């Protein structure tokens, strides 16, 4: 079961980093992953229309962040659900547009065909399986999360010592210009460039 | 005798001395980098051998 | 802007002070020690005389 | 110097009233004429 | 700073237990700075000469590289900021002189100094002059 | 140009001595080779480090 | 602080000059050289001088 | 008095031997100290500079490996004993 | 440059004379 010179056997390792990685010539292999789908196309469409529902009776009551809590999905999951049904309602009672004639992208094309073999493989979900308020885990989510850009560096060199050491110079948050509305009618928007050097304010 | 049946393939294929048996040749791979066509001279004439190189990981 | 370079005045106060301090230290202690080099050197080069 | 904001910007924000005795009291309030009031409040629930 | 770049020489010695290099205060605090660092076993101090005891591991020294960036016929100077690019992504020492002493390359980052750039032990391939 | 003029360069070699119990082990881990009966033994006994020993000669007036 | 000798010119201007002059050291320089290296007094007085003015040991 | 843990040692030793080497000034040498018990092992200087150059399968065995391994430079030492015939009447 | 101090080996060995046998390794016939 191979060897380690020093005992840590946790999930935070290089070896466990990205678990089950290809790291030889099985990188080779062409591996099926599953594929990804949206929580607004998971979740069933007669799901999607009690949300609906609920959200253009009552918004104060059923908020977005209380539908949300109660099916098990996010706010914005929650916004886009009811963005599509509103659109597709629309479109069905003022006789526009069918489902199947709505001019769309190729995009959408394909993740309404990612959806339709989902169901039918699968079945659509009867409840929100996402979290409201995503945590603070430890995962792989690409080259830019496995480093520290501002250090311009990937490993902590320091030496080894029982006592303290002195601190890291922390960054300074960058201090970028922003636009800032402050008047807007129907003829004259109005906004304030705001540089946030300048030291007189007034 | 000495040789190992490979079922990609389906035919048995030799085994060669001066390899290590214990090494797996089933999870090696190569990539031929050059082969030359190198020359001699002899009594009636010129002689032609080729030369390769290989990398083997 | 009178707000503004009343802060402004003490922080450069503050840093001219500290500065100030730090440099005379160092060369306190950069004197003492080229003196005390000097004072052996003296005695040594007087006994190599004799 | 470029880190802080500046005595000007607090100046400012003293004027505008956004910054301008150990507790609060009633932060906030809402009022449902006809129904009640719920109250926030910085206060102690045993000491005070 | 030419006892510094003679002592590279002494310093890069492969299949020897200890190695002799010319005297010099400044060879003697980088020689404090490797020790610190933990890449000689040792060095003595007699006379003219110093003797560096060298680690080995495995076999290979562990000083692998050494490339010299300040020359006595030519300074190299940096910004914080020009320090921190020149040694991005690099697990190797970069030693500075500064008004702060001599440290490593971490030490000037974290103070911003401006500081000399000497040499670069174990530093790959990565320099600029 | 030149060849091997890079004295304290590339004219000497700075490589690790692997020893059977290392390259047994790398052997194994990438799974090259079917672990060999003996190499539990072998690492509950490491050999020792002979280059380190080796450097510990020196000459001597007669 | 306190360092000097003869009374005008200090040991750093002695150590700066050749031609300087000391009439303390020149008596020393003057039983040395009238009693001679070879004498026992003159050596002990020579070891003497080296350990008290503490240049001694210096290599 | 004894003191950095002298007395401990001196009273951890069978008898009162501790007590009577720390009242007389009684002086131990050799195999006197691992047959008394003050030391725990005999092993030779030689052994330090072997340990600096070989310590690198510290790291590749485990740390009770490596804890055994350390046992290699003990060794047996003479039988010796000046208060063999002593310990009672001490 | 005569003047200057410099730890040396011979004032190490000067000041242990004001306050070095060689030794034969054993043998470990037994």
């Amino acid at each position: 079961v191979d060897f380690s010179q020093n005992r840590f056997p946790v999930l935070n390792t290089a070896e466990n980093f990205r678990y089950w990685k290809d790291r030889g010539l099985d990188r080779l292999l062409p591996r099926v992953f599953p594929l990804k789908l949206p929580a607004h196309r998971r979740v069933d469409p007669l799901l999607r229309e009690y949300i609906f529902f609920l959200h253009s009776m009552d918004p104060a009551r059923f908020s977005i962040r209380k539908l949300g809590e109660r099916y098990g999905l996010k706010e914005r999951t929650v916004e886009l659900i009811c963005r599509e049904f509103s659109v597709a309602e629309f479109l069905r009672r003022t006789e526009l547009a069918t489902p199947y004639t709505r001019r769309v992208s190729r995009e959408k094309a394909v993740l309404r065909m990612k959806e339709a073999l989902f169901s039918l493989k699968l079945g659509y979900d009867q409840l929100g399986d996402e979290d409201l308020d995503e945590q603070e885990e430890h995962e792989f989510r690409g080259f830019r999360s496995t480093q520290d850009w501002i250090q311009r560096q990937n490993i902590e060199v320091e030496m080894m010592s029982a006592f303290p050491l002195p601190a890291k110079r922390n960054p300074l948050p960058k201090r970028v210009d922003v636009d800032v509305t402050v008047h807007n009618t129907s003829k004259l928007k109005v906004m304030n460039w705001i540089d946030p050097n300048d030291k007189v304010v007034f | 005798a000495q040789t190992v049946y490979d079922a990609e393939k389906g035919m048995f294929v030799r085994e060669r001395e001066g390899v290590d048996p214990l090494i797996k040749l089933h999870e090696l791979r190569q990539t031929l980098l050059s082969v030359s066509r190198m020359m001699s001279m002899n009594k009636q004439g010129r002689v032609y051998y080729f030369r390769a190189i290989v990398a083997v990981g | 802007l009178a707000e503004v370079t009343e802060e402004e005045r003490q922080k450069q106060l503050q840093l001219y002070l500290q500065e100030k301090r730090e440099r005379r230290l160092r060369r306190e202690e950069q004197l003492q020690r080229i003196y005390d080099d000097k004072k052996r050197r003296a005695v040594l080069k007087d006994r190599m005389r004799i | 110097d470029t880190a802080t904001a500046g005595e000007a910007a607090r100046a400012l924000e003293r004027e505008l009233g956004l910054s301008r005795p150990q507790y609060g009291g009633l932060l906030q309030q809402i009022e449902l004429p006809g129904f009640g009031e719920i109250n926030v409040v910085h206060g102690d629930l045993l000491s005070g | 700073m030419q006892r510094a770049c003679e002592m590279v020489v002494s310093l890069l010695r492969v299949d020897a237990l200890s190695q002799r290099c010319p005297f010099h205060v400044l060879n003697v605090q980088i020689l404090d700075l490797l020790q610190r660092e933990g890449l000689i076993r040792g060095f003595k101090v007699d006379g003219t000469k110093i003797d560096i005891l060298l680690k080995h591991y495995k076999g290979a020294p562990v000083i692998r590289n050494i490339r010299v960036v300040s020359k006595p016929s030519r300074d190299i100077w940096l910004t914080p900021h020009e320090l921190k690019f020149r040694t991005r992504f690099n697990t190797g020492l970069w030693i500075m002189q500064t008004s702060c002493g001599v440290i490593s390359h971490r030490d000037c980052l974290r103070m911003g100094i401006g500081g000399k750039m000497l040499m670069a032990i174990n530093n790959g391939y990565q320099h600029f002059c | 140009g030149k060849g091997a003029v890079h004295y304290t360069g590339t004219n000497f070699r700075r490589v690790q001595r692997l020893d059977i119990v290392d390259r047994m082990r790398a052997l194994v881990a990438q799974g090259l080779v079917d672990a060999p009966l003996w190499l539990s033994a072998a690492e509950r006994a490491p050999p020792m480090e002979l280059s380190n020993l080796k450097l510990m000669d020196r000459k001597v007036h007669n | 602080d306190k360092v000097g000798g003869n009374g005008t010119e200090d040991l750093f201007d002695q150590m700066a000059c050749a031609r300087a002059g000391w009439p303390a050291r020149t008596l020393l320089m003057a039983m040395y050289m009238a009693l001679g290296a070879k004498h026992p007094a003159v050596q002990r007085s020579r070891a003497e001088l080296e350990v008290l003015l503490g240049t001694d040991g210096f290599v | 008095i004894p003191d950095s843990g002298m007395s401990f040692v001196l009273a951890n030793l069978r008898g009162s031997l501790g007590v009577f080497l720390a009242l007389t000034g009684h002086t131990l040498s050799g195999p006197d100290l691992i047959w008394s018990g003050l030391c725990k092992h005999w092993i030779s200087p030689e052994a330090l500079p072997f340990l600096e150059l070989t310590a690198e399968k510290q790291l590749e065995v485990s740390e009770r490996e490596a804890a055994v391994l350390l046992e290699e430079h003990f060794l047996d030492a003479p039988d010796a004993y000046s208060l063999d015939d002593w310990e009672e009447v001490i | 440059k005569h003047l200057d101090h410099v730890p040396t080996e011979r004032a190490r060995q000067l000041a242990e004379q004001r306050s070095r046998v060689k030794l034969e390794k054993e043998k470990f016939l037994r």
